[PDB]
RNA sequence: CGUGGUUCGUGGAGCCAUGGGGGAAUCUGGGCGGACCACCGCCUAAGGCUAAGUACUCCGGGUGACCGAUAGCGCACCAGU
RNA sequence: GGCGAGCUAGCCCUGGCCAGGGUGAAGCUGGGGUGAGACCCAGUGGAGGCCCGAACCGGUGGGGGAUGCAAACCCCUCGGA
RNA sequence: UGCGAAUGCCGGCAUGAGUAACGAUAAAGAGGGUGAGAAUCCCUCUCGCCGUAAGCCCAAGGGUUCCUACGCAAUGGUCGUCAGCGUAGGGUUAGGCGGGACCUAAGGUGAAGCCGAAAGGCGUAGCCGAAGGGCAGCCGGUUAAUAUUCCGGCCCUUCCCGCAGGUGCGAUGGGGGGACGCUCUAGGCUAGGGGGACCGGAGCCAUGGACGAGCCCGGCCAGAAGCGCAGGGUGGGAGGUAGGCAAAUCCGCCUCCCAACAAGCUCUGCGUGGUGGGGAAGCCCGUACGGGUGACAACCCCCCGAAGCCAGGGAGCCAAGAAAAGCCUCUAAGCACAACCUGCGGGAACCCGUACCGCAAACCGACACAGGUGGGCGGGUGCAAGAGCACUCAGGCGCGCGGGAGAACCCUCGCCAAGGAACUCUGCAAGUUGGCCCCGUAACUUCGGGAGAAGGGGUGCUCCCUGGGGUGAUGAGCCCCGGGGAGCCGCAGUGAACAGGCUCUGGCGACUGUUUACCAAAAACACAGCUCUCUGCGAACUCGUAAGAGGAGGUAUAGGGAGCGACGCUUGCCCGGUGCCGGAAGGUCAAGGGGAGGGGUGCAAGCCCCGAACCGAAGCCCCGGUGAACGGCGGCCGUAACUAUAACGGUCCUAAGGUAGCGAAAUUCCUUGUCGGGUAAGUUCCGACCUGCACGAAAAGCGUAACGACCGGAGCGCUGUCUCGGCGAGGGACCCGGUGAAAUUGAACUGGCCGUGAAGAUGCGGCCUACCCGUGGCAGGACGAAAAGACCCCGUGGAGCUUUACUGC
RNA sequence: CACCUCGAUGUCGGCUCGUCGCAUCCUGGGGCUGAAGAAGGUCCCAAGGGUUGGGCUGUUCGCCCAUUAAAGCGGCACGCG
RNA sequence: CCUACGGGCAGGCGCCGAGGGUAGGGCCCGUGACUGGGGCGAAGUCGUAACAAGGUAGCUGUACCGGAAGGUGCGGCUGGAUC
RNA sequence: CGCGGGGUGGAGCAGCCCGGUAGCUCGUCGGGCUCAUAACCCGAAGGUCGUCGGUUCAAAUCCGGCCCCCGCAACCA
RNA sequence: UUUAUGCUCU
């Protein structure tokens, strides 16, 4: 039956994307954060051209 | 007149549709004066502020002509009756021999094909605008302005009428749809007769989906609800009010009064 | 008048601060010494700057009656994988 | 304090989809009818939260499954279409 | 700093156990090949399954999975020599396909501007934003793997420059256009398909017959201009002009005058078209596939025919159906040896994607998971039609453990003597019925319905006669609807498959519809419709601190809240309490005003405190109103010439004491009330009565045709439900080979009885019984497993909800 | 009453399968009778076997229909999920 | 089978057919818990509606209401007494 | 046998708190008006306060037991 | 502006 991942390369950079990420000043922390804990990636790898 | 329907399913047997006759050469309306693409949206920035709509036909709007000071002495023909969704009333789009075209709202009478004007001229007959102090006591109207140069606001729904009563001053003395009794700036402008399409207070949707096609959700009772809902949610098993009747929010809705107290307008007013 | 700060929770409640109303004076002027008054004293509000002594440890070093791979940092190992 | 409507609910914009058969509303035309009408009869017509029924959307009853094929499934049956 | 326990933590290894299982019952068999090894890889043949798919093409998503060589440790539920797996190499080619140097949509963002402690929230234009608009490529060939991308053929777009011709050119600005619904639809075409005695073609004559107008195979695709057929769009002049935020010669408007029609002018679709290209069966090779020939292949007539094209076609209808650019026209600044337009010529034309999977072993579900996933194509025959059903083309598959055996038991199926609901909470389940044509069809009814009511008859094949329609000719042929007559065969003719069991009578809900994703689909919600109430418009109301926004670009025939719930007949009395509504008086009432009068301190001027009368809002009090506002609508006693019963009376209380209509009911406790009906028998069912524990009128009352996978009662039909079982089939269970889990587990050398024990003993006492160990089975016990009881209580534990609890906002 | 069980001892009825007790429902054997016979009453012995099919209700139970030699009462975690 | 055989008879099939069966309608009669009124019946209960102006003139069609006769509204009739 | 309210002339109600005296309507009886009855008018009679005990100087009254009446409750199970 | 009523057969 339809599980909840429904895939779309669009929502998820328009998502949890960079830029996404660095309008809200709520958002600019996650990246505060993610970069430093050392994270590798400091958002969800997506793709596509 | 008003369609019937003889009873080919349940439903169709009470349902009652407009007549149409009186509809000139409408069916594709007039691209210029309006229409205008409307933005159908039930809810304000994010969240739903009027419960229970949504849904319901496309519509293409007509932006109509609520002062017609705009061209005063300027006559016109008016050469079509048209439908328009976006109001009980019907609209009346006329040529000016400006060769300026408008829509009015179709008062109650005006023909195709007859001649319109507006201003302290302008005999008083149907279809044509003048300021309120210069229309003669008696008279009913409709499409009346509340402040001079701000547009009709009065009378506008189909059947709807005001009749003037009397003078005061700079102010005539108005009996509105409601019923109220109020006085309005004789600058203001009217136009003689009454809306029409009178025959609209009388049409039976017939069906849940009829209500559907005109953008109205069902609305559901607090009665059905749950405490965390409504005032009258919960119980167990059906339930009179307990308590005074009360909206979503708490208030009471039956009876009490909503009108601001101490309001500007409270000074020209006198009725129900 | 309404509040905050002070140990002061309306208390005899001053002092410093100030959202609202009213609203001065320039040394014989003004503030304070815990309601208020007198006396005796202290200090000069409504402009601004000012090193050092102080706080911390991403970083480098030196030490340990500190651990010794289930410990010690989550990671002694290409781990924020 | 942030993260979530890629599940689900509602709404907004733009597209797409609904085999085949049945019933035969209004209106129209003609005829009868009348002072003129209402109206009646044919034919035409092709209305409907109309009927039967696939796709599609469902989830009624029963059986099976119960460390399952499956953290909601399978079969038969059934609802809308 | 010492561990045995914390359903402790991390790890390792055990038990169950060679046990369950190895993932759809579409299905397999043999020969040959490779190889250390083969049921599992390759090839051949036979068999089976999909075929509106289980075939093919797109979009998502995935991201090397693609092709090839060399490999089998692991991954593969077995095995693998194979693989979507390991190593390596190769493979994705575009001015025309998609997206971008185009347009705008919801929404997003946001110069101006507005608001907010900060963060930030709004917001006009503008900008961003697509599966919408716009825009130029069709047919073949080719690679192990890409192709509208490379190649071949034919055909187009834009940009730059240049000639020639032409014109007032010129825009982000004005105008036109783009440009739009649902249902039903016309004519003409195309895709697609069937047939052919005609055209082309390797061959074939079996097994009794056939050398035949035999059988088998194929009989097209693309194509500029021109042309032809069908169709879309469109009036042409002139005068006036004050409107289209400047200006227009354009558009709009008024008046004349000509066309009335596609006539013309255009733009599409289809046909034809120079030319180009494809081109079966079969046979021969070689696979791991494809290649040769068939060929100099043929390449044509008839018929059926779209939901697709001509397309902005037409008609009807109400719910009244995007935008912007491209484009055309108008003019403005400007410039007019510019510029723009037409034609020809030369040149220029960028970035991204392109492999492969894609109803699935490559996407979403931890898995090579019986689930989920949007658009297009989807052949033939038959069955009334159809995408339905059966069988089948192309194409694709037999589902990644097998071999046997023929027990119980389970699942999924088939049949059954006599009976026929006796089964059971219930006909649950299963049966019956079942398509089409015809005959026929009741109560009631809102006149539509109820109706597929019910109940019946027909249904195949053959010969003969015969009526209409389409296309062609007014014909023949090919299709398409039939009508009549005589016969034939079986148990049976919708011979297989897909196809309602029916009736009677209650309750609830009017109806279609909606809901507890995953135990409830309903008498619950919703619903048209009735009533009340608020709202005069910067409306009420809702969201927000605000700005702002929804309401609504609406205006009382409108919008918000509330209850009721189609429709029919109706909806009674009480305003004392609560709420709401009205009330310019009066009572109380806060800050404030006012200060009679008192106080502290000073030598004093004074400074500083209290403070009475009085004047001070809303609110409450008070006076009224109000029921489709919250709500409420009595008790005792007596009484008629048989008895009974009480129309009648007395008295006490109330704000008023329940009207109509209903009533042992979705309500009735006593209760299986009493009576009547149904049955041989009826706690239920139907009809009554009324003693209504405890109906009653918009939390509506009483009815109502139609409707319902709702709940109740009855009958007919028919049955494995049952008397009451039996036999049979297949998938399991069982045996053999391969792979191999799970909860659970203090340790075990783990028997019965009667006692005893913390009151239910394998473990204590007494007696009894009992050689050691398994396998297939049943489920009585191990107070069996599972979940630190959901009930209950306890905790000065928590949370949701309520209110005339308290206190706040 | 509150003794084992609340880190769980699943609760009525039906079905299935029983087994045991005897305070015996029938059948066998008896004594007494207000036992003529036949048929009963009442008590004693006796547990070997037997102890029907339906209507109603979830029912146990009970009422009822038709029968019968009889339509027995109990226990077994109100035996047995 | 008999023949006087292009024959008849027996025998076979077919139509219709008394009726039987199944299914659904129509009319009529009897009967039914209970229920509606009606008639009748020497001396029951409650009132007073009508006849005299009936002590509210009466009657009337309709509508609402009430233990009962009745009352009231609207309109109508005189078949109303009284100066 | 839980809680609450009751029991008073013939009927229905007060009086019970707080002590000391029993009141209202109806009915009954006598007399009147009337031809007569009712209505109406004038008079009068009638209760030991459910019951036994207790308290006080005194009990319908305050207290206790018993017998009846009405109402409410009987829930998780 | 307070009244209503009069058993059965002759
Ligand atoms: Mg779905
Ligand atoms: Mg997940
Ligand atoms: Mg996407
Ligand atoms: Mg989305
Ligand atoms: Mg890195
Ligand atoms: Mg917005
Ligand atoms: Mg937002
Ligand atoms: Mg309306
Ligand atoms: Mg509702
Ligand atoms: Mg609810
Ligand atoms: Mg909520
Ligand atoms: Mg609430
Ligand atoms: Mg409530
Ligand atoms: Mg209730
Ligand atoms: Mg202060
Ligand atoms: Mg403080
Ligand atoms: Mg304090
Ligand atoms: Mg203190
Ligand atoms: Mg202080
Ligand atoms: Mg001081
Ligand atoms: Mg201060
Ligand atoms: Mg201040
Ligand atoms: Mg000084
Ligand atoms: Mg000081
Ligand atoms: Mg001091
Ligand atoms: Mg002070
Ligand atoms: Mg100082
Ligand atoms: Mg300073
Ligand atoms: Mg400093
Ligand atoms: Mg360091
Ligand atoms: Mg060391
Ligand atoms: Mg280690
Ligand atoms: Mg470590
Ligand atoms: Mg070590
Ligand atoms: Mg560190
Ligand atoms: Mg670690
Ligand atoms: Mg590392
Ligand atoms: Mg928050
Ligand atoms: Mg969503
Ligand atoms: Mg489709
Ligand atoms: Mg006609
Ligand atoms: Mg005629
Ligand atoms: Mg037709
Ligand atoms: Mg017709
Ligand atoms: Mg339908
Ligand atoms: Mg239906
Ligand atoms: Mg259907
Ligand atoms: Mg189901
Ligand atoms: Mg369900
Ligand atoms: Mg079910
Ligand atoms: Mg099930
Ligand atoms: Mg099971
Ligand atoms: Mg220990
Ligand atoms: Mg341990
Ligand atoms: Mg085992
Ligand atoms: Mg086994
Ligand atoms: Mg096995
Ligand atoms: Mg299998
Ligand atoms: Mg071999
Ligand atoms: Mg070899
Ligand atoms: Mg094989
Ligand atoms: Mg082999
Ligand atoms: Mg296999
Ligand atoms: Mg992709
Ligand atoms: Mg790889
Ligand atoms: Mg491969
Ligand atoms: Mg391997
Ligand atoms: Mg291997
Ligand atoms: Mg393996
Ligand atoms: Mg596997
Ligand atoms: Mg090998
Ligand atoms: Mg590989
Ligand atoms: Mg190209
Ligand atoms: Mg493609
Ligand atoms: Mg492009
Ligand atoms: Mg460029
Ligand atoms: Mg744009
Ligand atoms: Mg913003
Ligand atoms: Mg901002
Ligand atoms: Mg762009
Ligand atoms: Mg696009
Ligand atoms: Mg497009
Ligand atoms: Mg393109
Ligand atoms: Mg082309
Ligand atoms: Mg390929
Ligand atoms: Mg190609
Ligand atoms: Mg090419
Ligand atoms: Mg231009
Ligand atoms: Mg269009
Ligand atoms: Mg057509
Ligand atoms: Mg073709
Ligand atoms: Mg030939
Ligand atoms: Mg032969
Ligand atoms: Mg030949
Ligand atoms: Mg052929
Ligand atoms: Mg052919
Ligand atoms: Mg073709
Ligand atoms: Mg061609
Ligand atoms: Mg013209
Ligand atoms: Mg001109
Ligand atoms: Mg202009
Ligand atoms: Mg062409
Ligand atoms: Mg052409
Ligand atoms: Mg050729
Ligand atoms: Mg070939
Ligand atoms: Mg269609
Ligand atoms: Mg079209
Ligand atoms: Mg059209
Ligand atoms: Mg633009
Ligand atoms: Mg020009
Ligand atoms: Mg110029
Ligand atoms: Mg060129
Ligand atoms: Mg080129
Ligand atoms: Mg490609
Ligand atoms: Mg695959
Ligand atoms: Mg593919
Ligand atoms: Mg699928
Ligand atoms: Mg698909
Ligand atoms: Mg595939
Ligand atoms: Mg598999
Ligand atoms: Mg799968
Ligand atoms: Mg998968
Ligand atoms: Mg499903
Ligand atoms: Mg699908
Ligand atoms: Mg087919
Ligand atoms: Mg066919
Ligand atoms: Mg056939
Ligand atoms: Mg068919
Ligand atoms: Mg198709
Ligand atoms: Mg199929
Ligand atoms: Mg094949
Ligand atoms: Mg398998
Ligand atoms: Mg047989
Ligand atoms: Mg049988
Ligand atoms: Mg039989
Ligand atoms: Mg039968
Ligand atoms: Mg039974
Ligand atoms: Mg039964
Ligand atoms: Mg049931
Ligand atoms: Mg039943
Ligand atoms: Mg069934
Ligand atoms: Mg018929
Ligand atoms: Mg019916
Ligand atoms: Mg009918
Ligand atoms: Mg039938
Ligand atoms: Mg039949
Ligand atoms: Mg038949
Ligand atoms: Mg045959
Ligand atoms: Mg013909
Ligand atoms: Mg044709
Ligand atoms: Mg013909
Ligand atoms: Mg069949
Ligand atoms: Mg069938
Ligand atoms: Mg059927
Ligand atoms: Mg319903
Ligand atoms: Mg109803
Ligand atoms: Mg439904
Ligand atoms: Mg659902
Ligand atoms: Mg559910
Ligand atoms: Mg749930
Ligand atoms: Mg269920
Ligand atoms: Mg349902
Ligand atoms: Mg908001
Ligand atoms: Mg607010
Ligand atoms: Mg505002
Ligand atoms: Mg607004
Ligand atoms: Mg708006
Ligand atoms: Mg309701
Ligand atoms: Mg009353
Ligand atoms: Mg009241
Ligand atoms: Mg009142
Ligand atoms: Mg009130
Ligand atoms: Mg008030
Ligand atoms: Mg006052
Ligand atoms: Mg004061
Ligand atoms: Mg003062
Ligand atoms: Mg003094
Ligand atoms: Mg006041
Ligand atoms: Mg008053
Ligand atoms: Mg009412
Ligand atoms: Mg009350
Ligand atoms: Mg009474
Ligand atoms: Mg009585
Ligand atoms: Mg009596
Ligand atoms: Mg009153
Ligand atoms: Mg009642
Ligand atoms: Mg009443
Ligand atoms: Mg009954
Ligand atoms: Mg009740
Ligand atoms: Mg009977
Ligand atoms: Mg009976
Ligand atoms: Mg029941
Ligand atoms: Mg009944
Ligand atoms: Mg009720
Ligand atoms: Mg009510
Ligand atoms: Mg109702
Ligand atoms: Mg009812
Ligand atoms: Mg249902
Ligand atoms: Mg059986
Ligand atoms: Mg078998
Ligand atoms: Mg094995
Ligand atoms: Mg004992
Ligand atoms: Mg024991
Ligand atoms: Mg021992
Ligand atoms: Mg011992
Ligand atoms: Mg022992
Ligand atoms: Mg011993
Ligand atoms: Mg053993
Ligand atoms: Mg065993
Ligand atoms: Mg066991
Ligand atoms: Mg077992
Ligand atoms: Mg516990
Ligand atoms: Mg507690
Ligand atoms: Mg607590
Ligand atoms: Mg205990
Ligand atoms: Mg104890
Ligand atoms: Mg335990
Ligand atoms: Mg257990
Ligand atoms: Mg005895
Ligand atoms: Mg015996
Ligand atoms: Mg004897
Ligand atoms: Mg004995
Ligand atoms: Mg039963
Ligand atoms: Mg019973
Ligand atoms: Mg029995
Ligand atoms: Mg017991
Ligand atoms: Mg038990
Ligand atoms: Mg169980
Ligand atoms: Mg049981
Ligand atoms: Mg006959
Ligand atoms: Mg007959
Ligand atoms: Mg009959
Ligand atoms: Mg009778
Ligand atoms: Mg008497
Ligand atoms: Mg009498
Ligand atoms: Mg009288
Ligand atoms: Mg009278
Ligand atoms: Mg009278
Ligand atoms: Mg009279
Ligand atoms: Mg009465
Ligand atoms: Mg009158
Ligand atoms: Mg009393
Ligand atoms: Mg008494
Ligand atoms: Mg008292
Ligand atoms: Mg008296
Ligand atoms: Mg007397
Ligand atoms: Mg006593
Ligand atoms: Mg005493
Ligand atoms: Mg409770
Ligand atoms: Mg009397
Ligand atoms: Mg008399
Ligand atoms: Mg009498
Ligand atoms: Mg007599």
């Amino acid at each position: 039956m339809k599980r909840t991942w429904q895939p779309n390369r669009r929502k998820r950079a328009k998502t949890h994307g960079f830029r996404a990420r660095m309008r809200t000043p709520g958002g600019r922390k996650v990246l505060k954060r993610r970069r430093q804990k050392g994270r590798w990636r400091l958002t969800p790898a997506v793709r596509k051209r | 007149a008003v369609k019937k329907f003889k009873p080919y399913t349940p439903s169709r047997r009470f349902m009652t549709v407009a007549d149409f006759s009186e509809i000139t050469k409408t069916e594709p309306e007039k691209s210029l004066v309006k229409p205008l693409k409307k933005t159908g949206g039930r809810n304000n920035q994010g969240r739903i502020t009027v419960r229970f709509r949504g849904g319901g036909h496309k519509r293409l709007y007509r932006i109509i002509d609520f002062k017609r000071w705009d061209k005063v002495g300027i006559p016109a023909k008016v050469a079509a009756i048209e439908y328009d969704p976006n109001r009980s009333a019907r609209i009346a789009l006329l040529h000016y021999v400006d060769g300026e075209k408008r829509y009015i709202i179709a008062p109650d009478g005006l023909q195709v094909g007859q001649q319109v004007v507006a201003g302290p001229d302008a005999p008083i007959q149907v279809g044509n605008a003048l300021p309120l102090r210069f229309i003669p006591v008696g008279t009913v109207v409709h499409a009346v302005e509340l402040e001079p140069k701000k547009g009709a606001k009065l009378a506008r729904a189909a059947g709807t009428s005001a009749q003037i009563q009397g003078r005061e001053g700079d102010y005539v003395i108005l009996r509105l749809p409601s019923g109220e009794l109020r006085k309005v700036h004789g600058e203001c402008y009217a136009t003689v007769g009454a809306v029409g399409n009178a025959d609209h207070k009388n049409i039976v949707l017939g069906k849940a989906g009829r209500s559907r096609w005109l953008g109205r959700r069902p609305h559901v009772r607090g009665a059905a609800m749950n405490p965390v809902d409504h005032p009258h949610g919960g119980g167990e098993g059906r339930a009179p009010r307990g308590r005074p009747p009360a909206s979503p929010w708490g208030w009471q809705t039956k009876g009490l009064k909503t009108r601001k107290r101490r309001k500007p307008s409270s000074r020209f007013i006198i009725a129900r």
